């Protein structure tokens, strides 16, 4: 019921009519179930299921945003620490809003 | 010669796991135990030479391992007196066990690749070790991990198994986190990785943390001993190496390597997971998982040692080296237990004829785990109990820690031997060849050795204490030990189903960080961008 | 470099009058060839010329093309891994376009001219629009998603590459000029942000990877990934450092926050090779934000991190297309027994989920290790933060090979003698990167 | 059989729904022919127009796109009623 | 501090006469200069020869800055393994000229975002120094540590 | 079932093999089968074990070369049998041996 | 083509039976339960930029109130 | 291989590309009707 379609030799035939059904790269494919190929298609568009909620957009907006909030926070006090440490004048980051125009320090200058 | 232990090792390792097919398990199960044999020369030279004669050596492998701008870091080995005696302990039970893991192992497919494990496992632990820098030792420590992960989940088609494996990285990746972090605070404020110039006298608190939190997950400490009892899933080998010496005592070398500590910190964390580990001791009913919970409660007294005294560092290694020897004992007795009753629950163990070897060594090695006098754990144990008086504290919860120790070793001596057979009517059988008796004789001959030789220099150096105070841990290990004999209730049900559930840490991670950080998973990716960001 | 960008012309040009049988050993002697010809660039290339290795230009600005320090890396990495992908694909129509895409790819990373380099990369946009929507397992969602992404990002990079040429001038990187205005450096930024994947602009690489092949998937994660960073080093860095400056908390939190959401989408995957696709973009911020540092220790490490990526992510993508090819499934939990039934594949997967660990051995860490060291001199919390969150990745590698590991299964799936030959040269470039050859 | 995506409603409901789009169609000279005459005159009175800031522009902008309709979407819904 | 335009073609053209001084001989080490063209730019890419021979001057400067941390180190090393229990004491000199080595290199060319080294925690030391001399003398008690003798194995 | 015709070129299940375990005798691994026992295992091991001592020989030469002593020994040690650069040992009162 | 549907049955006898189920939903966490956990997890591993707020604020309150002292003593001298 | 001659002639012919381009870029309106823009060019009207 089975042949060896492999050949070392270099003779290798594939043998379309062969009664016998070669033992090609096809017969170690995994048998598969029904049920969990309708997962795999559920899970992937789960874009279907997607309702607006408030639930759901207190879970975005606390997690997500929250985190992005959270980081740019630290960042920042981040920035004006090393600011305080390098001895530079505050810089003039995007969305604070300084009076003073520093930006890069000059190498040649001594801070 | 310094090199050449190391080299054993992972020679061992590449041989058995990539041509064992042509040396075949008989050749494993020669070129294993010599290789190992070897070392252990090498390794006996390399502690006379620095400890005893006090001669450190600096071997340079090779320069810029890591070199980009400032950073350069270099494969360096330094054999310091402390590194000579770890390497020699580790050696010496690492020989041991391959000697063990021939007959225990036989009725196993992939003996070859066990063999090459254990070998390579040995072989990172002695880089961890012997390393002059910061790098060589996070080198050693993740080496020890990973082959802890491939050596725990050695049983694939067993879910806990695996699932033990994964309990383990997942920690000790949280472990090492802390300690990269350490690491570049230390380079960035000193200069260099090397532990020469890494002294600092006075340190921030943030890089003292970070070190401890790291440390905590190797050496297994409260919140971060989950994984030390799940680790059990591994074959018993594996259980010896693991706990004796290779993954819990290493963040003990590295807090007594670099004295970065802080005292109020380690000495609260080390005598709550003492009371703690004995407390889990207590309610268990596998053999290999009290002897877990006991390497938890030893972990606890070395750390807590630590905030005592300036010896403290010395105290700790010493017991690190006694510990090991009579706990890989009581894993490899336990496991030949296991092996001949076909059993793991201490009810159905019972008295038998046997061999006296093994019952000898697991009756030395409780008796050292117990604290009886005139032994080597006795009196390592004591330096640490006596020195704690200071800290009132701490003297308290480690003496009361000393009471449970004994009883669940005394209940443990008692089930196995003096208590009746609870085993059924079958054919069930071990035999034992020369090699597991030669195994058991070097282990013999550690702890024989380690009561003429000492375990630190100033372990028989007085503490001024009064008599009743240096001879309390004495009559408190005895009052366990009769309290254990005769297996009396100490707590109600109710503490007991507490300590047989382990404190609950594991079901709180389950309840609320396990569902969280799906549920963050979930956010992130089925309401986000499968959702929100998805088109129809 | 004239031999290398010879040779770079000579690939698709043979295909023109090779037979149509012998095309894939030209193609493949050809890809070697290529690979040569840039180990004599290397050679030619002295390191006492500090600013530029080579420069060559053929008559126009547009036609400039030189190597530096990163576009060296890059363009031997490349010319390293397409012979790889060359025998693992069949037919004249795949060669052609495989080849047409690798030309276009590597002729960018050595051009200076912004023009030049937006019209050699976006040359290679129909070519992925065809390659990802074949016709039986491509996915055509999928193309368009790479396509649009791709187009204005590009567009956006083009007109801030018009509004340069027309103030200054000149567009070439080898003439110094700097800007303050953020709206070039925005429209410069967004051909970064987009290619390498950051988010929210990340969700074209996933559905790009699942269905190209194998090939195609090693070539998009091996290099055209690190296009980002030979255009930040070359044409966002020298003239908009003003901006990236102004700009430090913003870079750190779309960086810090793709880093956390892209490990957490990952443990969401069910599917190989999105798990492997969700890593890469995981591993790409901390490359992003090192450069942003504009620091010595910034810039190598970067550049050494991308050469690990290259060679850990092809790894595996190869591996998990030849265990699709032994049991037509990309599923985890149909994939069981792993370990007894292929142990060769196994090892060898289990030692690439290990590089991309990051565990000591490997090249990762090394490139790591020199980015944590650059966000520490920036901020020790910079790089706490890094650090901490790498354990998300652990949970899903591990939840990933226990999965894989154990198990019944019937089936012998095992790697053949053609697919050791073509992870043979990864595994030995992972060691030899590994004990410290960067 | 594979997996395929729920399509909401019935059959005959969504049918009938789509019938409402076969009407009589009239021809878009009619349309155009005012929109040409219309945008002449409209675009000779755009060069009288008052300058506008560039905010209130946009927002008209805005408005206008929210307020156009489709001629498909009166087209299924125009009734010859009050 | 104000340039005129005229004084900057000047300059210009003196830059140029120096690059045809340097075009007229061949040197091997043209990019590894080891004097740079001194300026009084506002910003160095307004003349590009200048640019790009200072940046490799820079880049010289800074290979021959990491090689000396390397030897220094490796004195430190040596000197720690030769004393012994006398090293604190007897590297206190090496290691503090080995900081300072360190910190040279890092700090010369940090860069836009990146802070200062501090290797030996001599810039916390000045600002504890500072904060008690000014607690002190204006009679506030200070919520920080003392400065110390010594807070490494040299600064 | 009839066995395959390669069966014959397949090895037979080994004496540690107990006789009731069955595994499949066509998967190759590096480490080795489920219960080996090579035929010309002696030999292997010897081979394994000359390779082993050469590689000892070559560690040992590196070792030597690169075992730095910066310190004296406080008594004589091995190493000064076979490496030169071991300084004179100093007791620990301070007089050399 | 597809794999079998139908379970085998011989070691029921032995290691029991299947028709025993799991009672799980399979369902998260509620939304109010994960606001408050993440908003207590997250800032304990976010231990060191809290430790590096409350010093920066103190170092910065202790200049201050030195100027404002130094102010002070330097209006009246 | 003289590389300091092939770095000065690459970047000298790319400023002589820049300075070609910017005088392309100066460019008045060539529109007939435009006699005030282009007063001087010489052109002839055949009208
Ligand atoms: C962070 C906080 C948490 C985030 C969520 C919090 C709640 C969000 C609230 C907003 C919301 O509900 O969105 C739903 C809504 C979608 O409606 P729906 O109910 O899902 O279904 C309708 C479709 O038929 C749906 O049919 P469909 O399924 O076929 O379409 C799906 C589509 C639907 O998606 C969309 O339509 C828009 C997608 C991008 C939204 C832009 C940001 C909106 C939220 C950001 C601010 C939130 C704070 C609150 O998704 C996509 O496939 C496109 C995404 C691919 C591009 C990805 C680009 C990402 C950009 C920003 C990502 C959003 C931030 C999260 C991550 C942050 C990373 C830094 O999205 C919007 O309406 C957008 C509102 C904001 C738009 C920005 C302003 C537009 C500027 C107009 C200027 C006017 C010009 C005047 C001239 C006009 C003449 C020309
Ligand atoms: C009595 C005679 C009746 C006519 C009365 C008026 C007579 C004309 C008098 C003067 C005419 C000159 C000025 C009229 C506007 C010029 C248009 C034109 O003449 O073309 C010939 C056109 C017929 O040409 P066609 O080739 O046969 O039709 C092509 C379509 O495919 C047609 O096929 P369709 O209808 O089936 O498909 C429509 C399609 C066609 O597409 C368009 O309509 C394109 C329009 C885009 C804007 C146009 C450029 C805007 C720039 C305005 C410049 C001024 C402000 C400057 C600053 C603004 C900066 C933007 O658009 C849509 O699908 C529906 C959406 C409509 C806007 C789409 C943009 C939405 C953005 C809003 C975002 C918010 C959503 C967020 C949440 C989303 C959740 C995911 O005739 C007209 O449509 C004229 C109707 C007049 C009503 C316009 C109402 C407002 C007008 C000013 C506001 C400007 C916005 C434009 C709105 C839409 C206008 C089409
Ligand atoms: C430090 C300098 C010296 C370096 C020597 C390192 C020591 C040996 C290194 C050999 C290469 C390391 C990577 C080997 C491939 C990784 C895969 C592997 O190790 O094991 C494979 C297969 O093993 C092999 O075939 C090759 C292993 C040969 C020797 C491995 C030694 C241990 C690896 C060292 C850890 C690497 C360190 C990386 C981090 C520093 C899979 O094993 P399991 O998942 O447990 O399943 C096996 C089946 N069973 C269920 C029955 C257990
Ligand atoms: C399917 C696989 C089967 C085959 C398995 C192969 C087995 C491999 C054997 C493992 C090799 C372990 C050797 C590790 C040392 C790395 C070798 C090396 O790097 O060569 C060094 C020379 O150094 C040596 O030779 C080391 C001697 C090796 C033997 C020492 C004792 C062996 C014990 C192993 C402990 C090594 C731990 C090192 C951890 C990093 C090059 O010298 P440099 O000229 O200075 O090169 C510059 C440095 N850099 C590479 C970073 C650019
Ligand atoms: C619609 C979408 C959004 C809706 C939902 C948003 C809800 C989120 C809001 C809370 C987010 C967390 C709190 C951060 C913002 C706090 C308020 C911002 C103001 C601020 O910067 O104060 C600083 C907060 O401390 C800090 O520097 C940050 C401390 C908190 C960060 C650590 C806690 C989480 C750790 C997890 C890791 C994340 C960070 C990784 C780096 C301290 O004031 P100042 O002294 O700096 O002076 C700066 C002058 N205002
Ligand atoms: C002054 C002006 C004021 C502002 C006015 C704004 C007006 C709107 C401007 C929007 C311009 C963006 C253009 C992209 C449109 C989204 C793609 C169209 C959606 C779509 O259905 O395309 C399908 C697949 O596309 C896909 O699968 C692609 C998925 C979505 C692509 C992601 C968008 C690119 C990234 C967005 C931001 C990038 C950075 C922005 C700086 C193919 O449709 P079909 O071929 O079958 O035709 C059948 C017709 N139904
Ligand atoms: C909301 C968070 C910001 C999201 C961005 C996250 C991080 C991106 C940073 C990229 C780094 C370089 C980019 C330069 C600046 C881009 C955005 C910086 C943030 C920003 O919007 O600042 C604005 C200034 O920038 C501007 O005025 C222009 C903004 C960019 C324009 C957007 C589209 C431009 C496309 C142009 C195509 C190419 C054109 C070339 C001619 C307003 O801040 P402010 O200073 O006014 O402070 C007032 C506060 N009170």
């Amino acid at each position: 019921s089975s042949r060896i379609a492999g050949d070392t030799t270099g003779k290798y035939t594939p043998n379309i009519f062969s009664p016998e059904t070669p033992m090609d790269r096809s017969f170690s494919h995994v048998p598969k179930n029904p049920f969990w190929e309708a997962w795999v298609f559920r899970r992937d568009n789960i874009q279907r299921e997607f309702v607006w909620t408030w639930q759901t957009i207190f879970d975005l907006a606390t997690f997500v945003g929250g985190l992005y909030v959270a980081m740019y926070a630290t960042a920042s006090f981040c920035s004006r620490q090393n600011d305080k440490r390098n001895g530079y004048p505050e810089r003039n980051y995007y969305f604070s809003d300084s009076k003073s125009n520093f930006v890069i320090p000059d190498e040649r200058e001594f801070y | 010669m310094f090199l050449l232990a190391v080299y054993f090792l992972f020679f061992s390792a590449i041989a058995n796991g990539f041509f064992g097919r042509y040396l075949g398990v008989r050749g494993s199960q020669l070129l294993g135990p010599s290789a190992l044999f070897l070392a252990l020369l090498c390794s006996g030279t390399i502690f006379y030479e620095v400890c005893i004669q006090g001669c450190s050596t600096n071997i340079k492998l090779f320069e810029n391992f890591v070199y980009s701008n400032e950073l350069n870091v270099s494969a360096s080995f330094l054999y310091d007196p402390l590194a000579a005696t770890m390497t020699l302990t580790v050696v010496w039970i690492s020989c041991a066990v391959h000697a063990y893991q021939n007959l225990y192992m036989r009725g196993d497919g992939s003996q070859t690749l066990f063999t090459s494990y254990l070998s390579a496992f040995t072989g990172f632990m002695l880089i961890l070790v012997a390393g002059q820098n910061l790098v060589m030792l996070f080198i050693g420590w993740e080496g020890i991990g990973v082959c802890s992960y491939l050596l725990i989940g050695y049983y694939g088609s067993r879910v806990s198994a695996v699932k033990s494996a994964n309990k383990s990285l997942i920690v000790n990746k949280i472990s090492d986190g802390f300690l990269l972090g350490s690491m570049l605070y230390l380079w960035f404020y000193t200069g260099s990785f090397s532990y020469c110039s890494l002294a600092t006298f006075q340190i921030p608190d943030v890089v003292s943390i970070l070190v401890l939190l790291g440390a905590i997950g190797k050496s297994s400490q409260l919140f971060f001993h989950v994984w030390l009892a799940d680790a059990m899933e591994g074959p018993t080998p594996v259980s010896a190496l693991i706990h004796a010496a290779t993954l819990v005592t290493a963040g003990i070398y590295v807090l007594c390597k670099l004295n970065l500590h802080s005292q109020s910190a380690v000495g609260i964390l080390g005598a709550a997971t003492a009371l703690m580990g004995g407390l889990f001791g207590l309610a268990a009913n596998d053999l290999k998982r009290v002897i877990a919970f006991s390497t938890c409660s030893q972990l606890g007294y070395m750390m807590a040692v630590l905030s005592t005294c300036d010896d403290g560092a010395d105290f700790a290694m010493g017991h690190l080296v006694s510990h090991a020897g009579f706990k890989a004992t009581l894993f490899l007795s336990a496991g030949l237990s296991i092996a001949k009753e076909n059993n793991n629950f201490l009810n159905r163990y019972g008295s038998r004829q046997g061999s006296p070897t093994l019952s000898f060594a697991t009756t030395i090695a409780s008796l050292n785990l117990l604290g009886f006098p005139e032994l080597g754990g006795f009196y390592s144990k004591e330096s640490i109990l006596n020195n704690a008086y200071i800290n009132q504290g701490v003297s308290i919860i480690l003496t009361l820690a000393t009471f449970l120790t004994a009883f669940y070793t005394s209940k443990v001596l008692a089930q196995l031997y003096l208590f009746p057979y609870g085993n059924g009517r079958q054919q069930k059988s071990f035999d034992i060849d020369a090699t597991t008796l030669i195994c058991f004789g070097l282990l013999l001959s550690e702890m024989l050795l380690r009561i003429f030789t000492g375990s630190s220099l100033s372990q028989n150096m007085t503490t001024n204490l009064p008599a009743h105070i240096k001879n309390l841990p004495f009559w408190v290990a005895l009052s366990g030990a009769l309290s254990g004999l005769a297996t009396t209730n100490l707590f109600s049900s109710n503490f007991m189903r507490f300590f047989g559930n382990r404190g609950g840490f594991d079901v709180f991670y389950a309840r609320k960080c396990s569902n969280v950080f799906y549920h963050n998973a979930y956010v992130s990716y089925t309401l986000l961008d499968r959702g929100f960001l998805k088109l129809y | 470099m004239s031999l290398y960008l010879f040779m770079l012309f000579l690939q698709p040009l043979s295909l023109s009058f090779v037979s149509r049988s012998f095309s894939k050993i030209s193609s493949l002697m050809m890809s070697f060839a290529t690979l040569w010809s840039a180990v004599y660039m290397w050679f030619t290339s002295n390191g006492a010329n500090q600013t530029f290795y080579q420069v060559v230009s053929w008559g126009s600005d547009w036609s400039t093309f030189g190597v530096c320090y990163t576009s060296l890396y890059i363009s031997l990495l490349c010319a390293f891994i397409f012979p790889i992908c060359v025998i693992l694909v069949q037919g004249y129509r795949a060669l052609s376009i495989l080849i047409c895409i690798q030309t276009a790819v590597s002729l960018s990373i050595v051009s200076l001219h912004m023009l030049a380099f937006y019209a050699l990369f976006e040359s290679s946009l129909l070519l992925f629009f065809i390659l990802i929507g074949r016709r039986k397992y491509g996915s055509l969602s999928a193309a368009y998603n790479i396509s649009i992404y791709t187009f204005i990002s590009a567009l956006g990079f083009l007109i801030s590459a018009f509004w340069l040429n027309w103030s200054f001038g000149s567009v070439c990187a080898l003439l110094p000029n700097e800007e303050a205005n953020s709206f070039v450096a925005f429209g410069i930024f967004i051909l970064l942000w987009v290619k390498a994947p950051l988010v929210p602009f990340h969700l074209w690489l996933p559905e790009a990877h699942v269905y190209a092949p194998t090939a195609g998937s090693v070539l998009l994660a091996g290099v055209l990934l690190k296009i980002s960073i030979v255009g930040l080093h070359v044409f966002f860095l020298p003239i908009c450092a003003s901006s990236i400056v102004k700009a430090f908390p913003l870079i750190l939190s779309i960086c810090l926050g793709s880093f956390i959401f892209s490990s957490f989408s990952t443990l969401k995957q069910i599917d190989l090779k999105k798990i492997v696709a969700y890593s890469s973009i995981s591993h790409m911020a901390i490359v992003f934000l090192s450069s942003a540092t504009n620091s010595g220790l910034g810039i190598q490490g970067a550049v050494l991190y991308c050469i690990a990526h290259g060679l850990i992510s092809p790894g595996l993508f190869l591996l998990v297309g030849i265990l699709y090819k032994n049991t037509n499934t990309k599923l985890v939990f149909y994939l069981r027994g792993l370990s007894q039934q292929a142990p060769v594949w196994w090892s060898v997967w289990v030692f690439f989920m290990l590089g991309n660990l990051a565990f000591p051995l490997f090249p990762n860490f090394i490139a790591e290790v020199v980015c944590l060291s650059a966000l520490f001199k920036n901020h020790e919390l910079y790089a706490y933060a890094f650090i901490f969150f790498s354990f998300v990745g652990t949970v899903y590698s591990s939840t990933v090979l226990g999965r894989l590991k154990g198990g019944v299964s019937s089936q012998c799936v095992d790697a053949s003698r053609l697919d050791v030959i073509s992870w043979n040269p990864l595994v030995l470039a992972t060691v030899v990167t590994g004990i410290g050859y960067m | 059989d594979e997996p395929k995506h729920q399509i909401p409603g019935n059959a005959l409901d969504n049918w009938a729904f789509l019938r409402t789009y076969a009407k009589p169609l009239p021809d878009m000279i009619h349309y155009y022919y005012y929109v040409y005459l219309f945008g002449f005159f409209f675009v000779y009175k755009v060069a009288d127009f008052p300058e506008y800031s560039p905010r209130v522009l946009v927002m008209a902008a805005l408005i206008g796109s929210l307020f156009y309709v489709r001629r498909d979407w009166v087209h299924r819904e125009f009734k010859d009623s009050p | 501090t104000t340039a005129t335009i005229e004084e900057r073609r000047a300059f210009h053209k003196e830059v140029l006469d120096i690059v045809q001084s340097k075009l007229a001989n061949k040197n091997s080490e043209w990019a590894r200069p080891e004097e740079p063209i001194l300026h009084n730019l506002k910003s160095e890419k307004e003349e590009p020869h200048v640019y790009y021979h200072n940046n490799n001057f820079r880049v010289t400067r800074q290979l021959i800055h990491f090689e000396k941390t390397k030897i220094f180190e490796d004195e430190l090393d040596k000197c720690m393994r030769t004393h012994g229990e006398a090293k604190y004491r007897k590297c206190q000199e090496i290691a503090k000229r080995f900081q300072a080595s360190c910190r040279v290199a890092s700090n010369l060319e940090r860069g836009p975002n990146a802070r200062k080294r501090d290797v030996g925690f001599i810039y916390q030391n000045n600002k504890l120094r500072e904060l008690e001399k000014d607690a002190k003398e204006l009679g506030l008690n200070n919520p920080f540590p003392p400065s110390s003798p010594r807070t490494t194995i040299g600064y | 079932v009839p066995e395959p015709p390669y069966a014959k070129y397949l090895a037979n299940k080994s004496h540690y093999c107990p006789p009731d375990f069955h595994y499949s005798r066509e998967i190759y691994a590096p480490y080795g089968g489920y219960f080996n026992d090579p035929k010309g295992w002696r030999t292997n091991t010897a081979i394994a074990t000359l390779v082993m001592l050469a590689g000892a020989y070559a560690v040992f030469c590196f070792g030597n070369a690169r075992e730095e002593r910066l310190r004296a020994p406080k008594g004589w040690i091995p190493s000064q049998l076979w490496n030169d650069n071991v300084p004179t040992p100093v007791d620990y009162r301070g007089k050399v041996l | 083509n597809y794999a079998s549907l139908k379970a085998d049955t011989s070691m029921d006898h032995v290691f029991g039976d299947s028709t025993n189920k799991l009672n799980y939903d399979f369902q998260l966490m509620s939304s109010k339960e994960a606001f408050f956990w993440n908003y207590t997890l997250y800032p304990i591993v976010g231990f060191p930029i809290f430790l590096y707020l409350y010093q920066f604020n103190k170092l910065e309150n202790f200049e201050a109130e030195i100027a404002a002292a130094k102010a002070a003593k330097a209006a009246s001298e | 291989v003289d590389s300091q001659a092939e770095w000065y002639a690459e970047y000298d012919k790319l400023e002589k590309a820049r300075q070609k381009r910017r005088i392309w870029k100066w460019r008045d309106s060539d529109s007939r009707d435009e006699y005030a823009i282009n007063a001087e060019e010489p052109v002839i009207y055949i009208r």
